[PDB]
């Protein structure tokens, strides 16, 4: 009924927590700051990086394809998901994500490596 | 003693002697695997020897290391254009331009 | 639809991990009790002594005043209410918050100790 | 020693030799801290010398040891109302009342 | 330090603080037990203090090590006395004068 900064708070233990590697407690976190506002790219972003540390990448794609519901211009977002897809076999989609992530930031070294390794995987 | 065999690297890559000089930057990097330079110049003996793929794998560690290297950015276009790869060469020769 | 004793279950886990030293859980926990039930001073209280905990006073302070406002008696929470104002060099709240700490207990000597600085440092 | 210390600071203190007094405190004190009375009789002394920032620093470190000492809580009041600070110095006689 | 104990019991005793000066000779005693004069004292201390089975109790043990302590006999003949012990008194004093 108030709980005004509620969001913040749970976001902000969220970040401690995946710092920390906390990433049972920081998805926790994050998807309680989402749950009662799921607006935010960057808890998005957030859950699906302690997902993807967690490393059940399925869930990491679906909370990162989020974040860039919400904002399509994180390029981070879009490396990981290509990240996601490559661990899962699907070459063909780590390569759109992986472009996708450097037509935002060309010199996004790593990801260059990893579409290259998506085109000879491919 | 990295930094001798480093010396050696560059003298032979200078000459042409890019099997000498890749011997010798590998054994510089060996012992010192942050040299940036060492492995863009170890990438470049690879290139002039044909091994494009090679020569890929050490401008991306040398621009791991250093992501202004826009000749680094450059030769890995070049080498990724030399296999074909051309969206991959495209954005790293707008990766140089960045 | 029931979870009858939800808050007790949440506020108890947040007392251990207060206890602990796990603020960051306890938050959560405490949060959680109120978030279904906003109406327990020694929630808002404890969710304020897990907040101070944590450094990030001024959400200790909100917390803190909401148990004052459930229950104004709560002269530890004026207590720590002054040292957060205190602590952000607020030494005019600082003031009014211990000098209520100590009408509602005169013998607090730390209330006394910290309103006697906090009027050197006004 | 420090109870060769503690005493001596009594003897000083009750001759009136505030100056020794409080020096012989202290030296009980740093070797044991815990020693409330001790605290007590020292913030007296500073008390005695009109030292009242002192006589409330340490009345309070009395209490903090012993908050049953009315003693203290009165004296307290009377550093503070000194100071000029007197709803400090209300409270702290109401704490020794209490 | 059994010797700065010695002079703070003497000193305190002198001053009346006898509360003190017991202490400070117990501490010095403690140290050195064979001090027959602060055994004397500390009786005389207690005896100041109406405690006069104590002071029978020191005053022999410092006659034990001290026998010509006249004073001491005498002293103990007084405390005796004090608690009725005639018989005792007498022959005390008596003690003193031989």
């Amino acid at each position: 009924g108030s709980m005004g900064n509620l969001a913040e708070k749970m976001y902000k233990a969220g970040n401690a927590m995946y710092r920390k590697g906390q990433y049972t407690i920081a998805i926790i976190a994050y998807t309680l700051a989402l749950l009662k506002d799921p607006n935010n790219a960057e808890a998005w972003y957030n859950l699906g990086n302690a997902a993807y540390k967690k490393g059940e990448y399925d869930e990491a794609i679906e909370a990162y394809q989020k974040a860039l519901e919400l904002d399509p211009n994180n390029a981070e977002a879009w490396y990981n998901l290509g990240n996601a897809y490559y661990k899962q076999g699907d070459y063909d989609e780590a390569i759109e994500y992986y472009k996708k992530a450097l037509r935002l930031d060309p010199r996004n070294v790593d990801a260059i490596e990893n579409l290259i390794e998506a085109e000879e995987k491919q | 003693e990295a930094e001798l065999a480093y010396l050696l690297g560059e003298l032979a890559y200078k000459l042409g002697e890019y099997r000498i000089a890749i011997r010798a930057y590998r054994i510089a990097l060996k012992r010192d695997p942050n040299n940036a330079e060492a492995w863009y110049n170890l990438g470049n003996a690879y290139y002039k020897q044909g091994d494009y793929r090679e020569a890929i794998r050490y401008y991306l560690r040398a621009l791991k290391l250093d992501p202004e290297n826009a000749e680094a950015w450059y030769n890995l276009g070049n080498a990724l254009y030399k296999q074909g790869k051309y969206d991959l060469a495209i954005i790293a020769y707008q990766a140089a331009l960045e």
